[PDB]
Parts: structure tokens; C-alpha cells; sequence
């Protein structure tokens, strides 16, 4: 399996409205995760199973996508959200990662 | 009645005395929940890990 | 919930490691666990993965039949056995928990690492 996801870097100002997608090159169905990781420490999960916003992070992200196509929104881009996002596929239990993305503030 | 915020407030209750409540913060997120009541004089107070 | 690793350092090709990672808590045995690692300056690559048991084990064929994943579930501790290394094996190793708590009579899926260690270096 390989994953893919564009832009590989992005820039927005405080409070934009940033989307960054994901696509899988073969039927993942819904079975995907994304993680952020800040600089210099482990990474934190967001959401699971593509939708499923996790218990300790606020209702600013979305995640939304089906079959080979995937895609998370932060709604309004705070400060604390630099850091670089991954998207991963568990279809097949010898997973693999995407190559990331980077944010940024301006 | 305006502190506790929260309209789910159950049935057979009897307006006229206190109620305690819990408020629970997630993010920027706050939602108030109904947990009972508690005697009107305490003597001790114990809180677990759990 | 918490995850720590150790046993990071130098040597030489060819040399070999014993990568070691505590948790605590959880209940250990009722869930997956798997080490994933960073290159300098790359992104995340799965290394291996065990189920709660310990009877499947997995391996990436960047790895496959050079390691040895194993978990001792009476005293909570994760292992990784290294051998033969090269000079891209050089990352951060970090250890994983999975999110599904699963029947310790079970195989399962796994894939949804809720907590991760801090990582430790290993240089070769
Ligand atoms: C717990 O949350 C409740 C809402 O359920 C809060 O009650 C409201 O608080 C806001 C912010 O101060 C006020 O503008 C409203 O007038 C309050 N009442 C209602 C009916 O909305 C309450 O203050 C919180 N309590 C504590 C102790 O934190
Ligand atoms: C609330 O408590 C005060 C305490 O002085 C009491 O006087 C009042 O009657 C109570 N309110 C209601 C609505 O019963
Ligand atoms: C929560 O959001 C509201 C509306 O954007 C804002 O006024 C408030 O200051 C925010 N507070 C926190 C703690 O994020």
C-alpha cells in the first residue's frame, strides 16, 4: 500500500480555514487514522477511522473521505496547531504512513 | 436554576433545596451534568485516583 | 498511561541492540503493541508489531528476519531485539499502544496507536 497526500507544505494565517487530503492508490474503505506531531516530540492521534474525532482533542478538526480519497480540515488555525500531520492506513496489517505535511503561520 | 445552566434537570424534583452539579470542560467545550445531591453537613471529604 | 523506552546508543555495523520499552498504567496484556521509527528528518515507518499474546508477530521487509519483537507480559515490559544492523537503520525508535483492548485468547487487527513513548536514539 502506498499513500500520498498534497500539499506536501501549506501556509495560512490565523484563523484560515486549512485542508489537507489524503489518498491511498486502493480501497482503504474508511479504515485511516492521522496523527500530528510538533516538533521534537511523539506524535498524538486525532482522529480514527477517518471521522471519529478523538476524546481529548477540541471539535476545531474534522476528518472526512471514503474508499481512495480522505481529507482533515482544521476549521480556524490557532497558533498551536503548527507541527507536521500524517495519514495512516491499518487495510493490511504491515501498515505503512504518508511522507506528511507541514503547516504554517504567517 | 441559572447557575446550573443545563436544562436536563430529571423529574420528581422538588425546587427549594440544593442540587450539586458537575461542569465538564473538553478544548473549548463546556457542558454542565446532574450528579445528585449531598447532605447539608459534611465531615469529611475523600477523593480517589479512579 | 505512560511509556518509556531505553536501551538507545552507537555501534557499529553489524552490531546488534536490545531495545527495551516499560509501560504502565494499563493493563498490559490486553493490548497490541509495535515500534515504529523516524529517520532524521523523515517520516514514520512501522517497524513490527505483537498481539497481546505473543503468538503473531509482524515484521516490514525493510526489517524482516533481521529483528525479533517479544513482550514479557508478567512485568509489563516490551522488547526489540536488533541484529545485523546497517547504516539506514539509524532513527528514532518509538514504542506503540494500541487503542482496541482485546481477549488475551484472541488474534486481532490492530492499527489505531493511541499512546506513544518518547523515543530514543539509536546511531550506527
Ligand atoms: C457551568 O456551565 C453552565 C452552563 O450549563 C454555566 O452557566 C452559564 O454560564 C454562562 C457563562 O458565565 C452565563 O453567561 C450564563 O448566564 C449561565 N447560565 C445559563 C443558564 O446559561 C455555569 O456558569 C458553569 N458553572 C461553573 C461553576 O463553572
Ligand atoms: C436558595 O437559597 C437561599 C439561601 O438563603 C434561600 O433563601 C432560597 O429560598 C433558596 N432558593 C429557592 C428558589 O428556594
Ligand atoms: C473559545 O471560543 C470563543 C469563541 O471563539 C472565544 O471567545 C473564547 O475566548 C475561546 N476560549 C478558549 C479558552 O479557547
Amino acid at each position: 500500500i502506498q499513500m500520498t497526500q498534497s500539499p506536501s507544505s501549506l501556509s495560512a494565517s490565523v484563523g484560515d480555514r486549512v485542508t489537507i487530503t489524503c489518498q491511498a492508490s486502493q480501497d482503504i474503505t474508511t479504515y485511516l487514522n492521522w496523527y500530528q506531531q510538533k516538533p521534537g516530540k511523539a506524535p498524538k492521534l486525532l482522529i480514527y477511522d477517518a471521522s471519529n474525532l478523538e476524546t481529548g482533542v477540541p471539535s476545531r478538526f474534522s476528518g472526512s473521505g471514503s474508499g481512495t480519497d480522505f481529507t482533515l480540515t482544521i476549521s480556524s488555525l490557532q497558533p498551536e496547531d503548527i507541527a507536521t500531520y500524517y495519514c495512516q492506513q491499518y487495510d493490511n496489517l504491515f501498515l505503512t504512513f504518508g511522507g506528511g505535511t507541514k503547516v504554517e503561520i504567517k | 436554576t441559572l447557575v446550573s445552566g443545563d436544562a436536563h434537570i430529571p423529574s420528581g424534583t422538588v425546587l427549594g433545596n440544593f442540587y450539586c452539579f458537575v461542569n465538564t470542560t473538553i478544548g473549548n467545550e463546556t457542558t454542565s451534568a446532574f450528579v445528585g445531591a449531598l447532605p447539608k453537613t459534611v465531615r469529611e471529604f475523600v477523593i480517589s485516583r479512579t | 498511561v505512560q511509556l518509556v523506552e531505553s536501551g538507545g546508543g552507537l555501534v557499529q555495523p553489524g552490531g546488534s541492540l536490545r531495545l527495551s520499552c516499560a509501560a504502565s498504567g494499563f493493563t498490559f496484556s490486553s493490548y497490541a503493541m509495535s515500534w515504529v521509527r523516524q529517520a532524521p528528518g523523515k517520516g514514520l515507518e512501522w517497524v513490527s508489531a505483537i498481539i497481546g499474546s505473543g503468538s503473531n508477530t509482524y515484521y516490514a521487509d525493510s526489517v524482516k528476519g533481521r529483528f525479533t519483537i517479544s513482550r514479557d507480559n508478567a512485568k509489563n515490559t516490551l522488547y526489540l531485539q536488533m541484529n545485523s544492523l546497517r547504516a539506514e537503520d539509524t532513527a528514532v525508535y518509538y514504542c506503540a499502544k494500541d487503542t482496541t483492548p482485546r481477549p488475551l485468547y484472541s488474534s486481532g487487527w490492530y492499527g489505531s496507536f493511541d499512546y506513544w513513548g518518547q523515543g530514543t536514539p539509536v546511531s550506527v
